[PDB]
């Protein structure tokens, strides 16, 4: 018996769904096909409307403290909760109904985690990530705008193998993935402790890969497995292909300044 | 009841409710009404999300913009950072180097092509294709028809496919069925043969594995897939051949290249042909339903110049055409007030006077969620929209006032007409279309022991089988691009031209006090446009018209309907409680609900 996993979908890009299938280890397919019961999902679906909605009392029942609910994006609470509407309803009553019976919640992502674009001043929707509406369920962060493809499989993985949520840092996400700063093995370290920056864009520096923290890089606080994992079976991350980190895996990421605006304090950070 | 565009609208039948619609982007409602055979004689589309990304922007960095509006969509990831730096740079006066030119163009149709794909067999492919009959296949026979459809594909021996259906067998056996669960299977909608159901469900599976290699092109270039990163004034991607140091040397081209090898080998095996097949059986049926706009009115701004800078060497070239007259394109111009408005008479949003539509520049996002008096159930409970008010947190783009399909047909027949107008740019996809057009008609037919036809372009085209079919050949036409862009791109590096960005106007210093701009892009869905205002260093305003925007837009002042409305009209339903022929139909557009409504 594979273990169901409803997966929710808030005020999103989709963008986690997306990294999702780019794993290369494991595949998404084997995931779906051998690992989880994908039951629910928007995006993939065979069902749609009244179909659609009795998977959910359907998967409930049947499985009863015994399912993942998977979270992607986050409810509205303006607009009455309208600005994000399925099946007539509000999206925080659905977030809520299939919460209750969860033996443990996913929030996918920077905005289940946090909040992200949406949640950016002046938030005209109120968008609120999910730990804050539930606040009697365990709960697994794990964030970034999206996060790595292998770290969301990653996580899926050691919680069907286990039966267990993954050991937390005191911001919920698991320290499997989470528990280094980008800037920590950043390849271009020895730059950095050199004082050898890119000023402009397309510099002479530029191009032989110098550290990018005076353009703006915000790997010096931001925790996330980008820097060794990598994106995308290992092939590149922002600071490799030649852009400062915009820090996407911490909270509140989008009014932190302008990305291209450096740390101050770099001393800090040696 | 009233009439409008050709359409006569009546809501005096049952109501039919389609919420959630599954497999598309997003959160979109869709509502029917049908007669007394089962025929749809209304349709309402309701985009059920908004996030308000417009009113995000306000007072921010104009060369942070690309980050905050790229998550407007993980899906079409990227397209709007393209629109956003185009906008930016349009303001300020900035012409970027050509190796970023034809970096950006290679992003852009990595992009085409992994969106395409992936919406054909992962969230249309099951309205075409009932995956338990293709459990009663024979392996044999499904490999002869693989031979038949696609001779050159590899991956076609008996065995292979009974090792697929197998796997599948065993899935369904589990009683565990995932997102098989509840399907439609089994409805008399679903027309082809137990083979060709097979051979699709394991098309499903090889695009599925291939899907993430495709992307690896982003990666290299923008550092990671979903949401890449750009640039004002260029690509941050900077190029270097004589280290490992820089992020672009000849292994990392050398890597691109084979992605795209790899493209170009799928489109024209595996994607093509199947859309190609399952559009013949389909078409053998009589199931050309799903026209609406398309048979009339289409837009794109135009993309894709063989000459930077230079809108006439366009290689999908766009404009606007109007009441079905092929052999009349009219330009389009985004920075012009009387062309492309917005209207929110029915919609989630209020203006000074709802009578008129604003152009981009000028426009206001102030959401005002309000139910009209003829709505069943409550503010928070929904059992009935009510679309004589204000129905939908989408916007009503109109072209001088003319309701408009947007999208790869789109681009397809304002391709086919500039190239019965003389246009040389427009050669490859006239070409696609009429090999399209004889295979549909009579290769196909004549391989599988079918009747021949003698459909034109013109019947053929506006349909749900004809904007499945455009998406498959733009597909096959920008891995094709992208193929020549990287070998100028190439040429141009080795021969001494190594600039990837233009700083002589980063600083804001070096700005306008004020400006205005705007960037567009063929997106996977269609028409896309950006409009940016400056002062002081600061976004005043920022509005984005989306592809969904005008696909799914609900009514306008006057009441004219958008291209999904338009669509679904006139369609029977074998069940009216099973809405596989309305979400045919709405797949064919490829909604995303999230860009729709930024
Ligand atoms: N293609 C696409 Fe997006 Ni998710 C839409 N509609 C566009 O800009
Ligand atoms: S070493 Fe730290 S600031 Fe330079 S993470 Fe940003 S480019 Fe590497
Ligand atoms: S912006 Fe890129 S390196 Fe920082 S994906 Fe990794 S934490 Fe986001
Ligand atoms: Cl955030
Ligand atoms: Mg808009």
């Amino acid at each position: 018996p594979r273990t169901p996993v409803l997966w929710l979908h808030g005020l999103e890009c989709t963008c986690c769904s997306e990294s999702f299938i780019r794993s290369a280890h494991p595949l998404a397919k084997d995931v779906v096909l051998s690992m989880i019961s994908l039951d629910y999902d928007d995006t993939l679906m065979a069902a749609a409307g009244h179909q659609a909605e009795a998977i959910l009392e359907e998967i409930m029942t049947k499985y009863k403290g015994n399912y993942i609910l998977a979270v992607e994006g986050n409810p509205p609470l303006n607009q009455d909760g309208m600005s994000c509407i399925i099946g007539g309803r509000p999206f925080i009553e659905q977030l809520k109904y299939v919460a209750k019976d969860a033996k443990a919640i996913i929030s996918w992502g920077s905005c289940a985690s946090w909040g992200c674009v949406q949640a950016a001043k002046p938030n005209p929707t109120q968008a609120t990530p999910v730990h804050k509406v539930i606040t009697d369920k365990p709960i697994i962060k794990v964030p970034g705008c999206p996060p790595i493809a292998e770290v969301m499989t990653g996580v899926i993985t050691y919680m069907l193998t286990f039966d267990r949520i993954p050991e937390l840092d005191r911001q919920g996400r698991p320290k499997m993935f989470y528990s280094q700063r980008i800037h920590d093995k950043c390849y271009r370290r020895p730059h950095f402790d050199a004082g050898q920056f890119v000023e402009e864009w397309d510099d002479e520096s530029a191009r032989k890969g110098f550290c990018l923290y005076k353009m703006g890089c915000k790997g010096p606080t931001t925790y996330n497995a980008c820097s060794t994992t990598r994106w995308n079976e290992g092939t590149s991350f922002c600071i490799q292909s030649g852009h400062g980190c915009i820090g996407c895996s911490e909270d509140g990421f989008w009014d932190k300044g302008s990305f291209y605006d450096r740390l101050t304090g770099i001393s800090q950070f040696g | 009841a009233y009439a409008t565009q050709g359409f006569n609208l009546d809501d005096r039948g049952r109501r039919i409710v389609v919420d959630p619609v599954t497999r598309i982007e997003g959160h979109m409602r869709c509502e029917v009404n049908v007669d007394a055979n089962n025929v749809i004689r209304n349709a309402v589309s309701t985009g059920t999300m908004w996030r308000g990304l417009e009113v995000i922007l306000k007072g921010r960095d104009p060369r942070d913009a690309w980050a905050f509006v790229e998550r407007i969509c993980g899906v079409c990831t990227g397209c709007h950072a393209l629109a956003s730096v185009r906008a930016v740079e349009n303001a300020l006066d900035i012409r970027i180097p050509k190796n970023a030119h034809l970096i950006r163009e290679i992003m852009a149709k990595t992009l085409q092509v992994h969106d395409h794909a992936v919406h054909f067999y992962h969230l249309h492919a099951l309205d075409w294709v009932d995956v338990m009959s293709a459990l009663k296949a024979d392996p044999k026979r499904t490999s002869e028809l693989q031979q038949l459809v696609s001779p050159a594909h590899p991956l076609s021996s008996a065995g292979y496919f009974r090792d697929i259906q197998n796997r599948l067998k065993r899935f369904v056996e589990s009683g565990q069925l995932g997102p098989f669960m509840n399907g439609y299977w089994g409805s008399k909608a679903y027309v082809l043969p137990p083979e060709a159901n097979l051979m699709a469900v394991t098309h499903y599976l090889e695009a599925l594995d291939l899907q993430k290699e495709w992307v690896k092109i982003h990666t290299i270039f923008g550092g990671k897939n979903p949401h890449p990163n750009y640039l004002v004034g260029g690509v941050p991607c900077a190029i270097n051949l004589d280290a490992a140091s820089a992020p672009v040397n000849m292994e990392r081209l050398s890597f691109v290249k084979a992605r795209i090898d790899e493209i170009i080998e799928f489109n024209k095996n595996v994607y093509v042909p199947d859309v190609l097949a399952i559009g013949t059986l389909y078409k053998q049926a009589g199931w050309l339903y799903g026209g609406g706009l398309a048979a009339t009115n289409v837009l794109d701004y135009g993309e894709y110049p063989n000459v930077a800078y230079n809108k006439s060497t366009d290689q999908l070239p766009g404009g606007a055409i109007l009441n079905g007259n092929w052999d009349e394109v009219f330009p389009v111009d985004p920075r012009d007030s009387q062309q492309v408005q917005e209207f929110v008479s029915h919609s989630w949003y209020k203006y000074a006077d709802e009578s008129v539509g604003l152009h981009p520049w000028d426009g206001v996002t102030e959401p005002n969620y309000v139910l009209g008096a003829n709505t069943k159930g409550t503010r928070t409970r929904i059992e009935q929209i009510d679309e004589s008010a204000k129905y939908s947190w989408i916007k009503s783009p109109r072209w001088r006032g003319h309701a408009m399909e947007v999208g790869p047909l789109s681009r397809y027949i304002l391709a086919y007409a500039h190239a019965r107008s003389g246009n040389k740019y427009a050669e490859r996809p006239k070409e696609q279309l009429e090999y399209s057009a004889q295979m549909i008609n009579s290769a196909i037919p004549k391989a599988l022991g079918l009747p021949e036809t003698q459909y034109t372009l013109k019947q053929l085209l506006p349909s749900t089988i004809g904007r499945t079919l455009a998406r498959a050949l733009e597909s096959q036409y920008c891995g094709e691009m992208m193929h020549s862009d990287w070998h100028d791109l190439v040429a141009n590096i080795r021969a001494g031209d190594t600039a990837t960005a233009n700083v002589d106007k980063w600083d804001p210093a070096t700005w306008p006090l004020q400006a205005k701009g705007v960037g567009t892009v063929a997106a996977p869905r269609g028409a896309l446009g950006h409009w940016i205002r400056i002062k002081d260093g600061r976004i005043e305003n920022y509005q984005c018209v989306v592809p969904t925007t005008w696909n799914g837009s609900p009514r306008d002042y006057k009441g004219q309907i958008g291209a999904f409305e338009a669509s679904l009209m006139n369609t029977p339903m074998v069940n009216p409680e099973q809405p596989v022929e309305i979400l045919r139909t709405l797949h064919s557009f490829d909604p995303c609900l999230a860009c729709s409504t930024h």
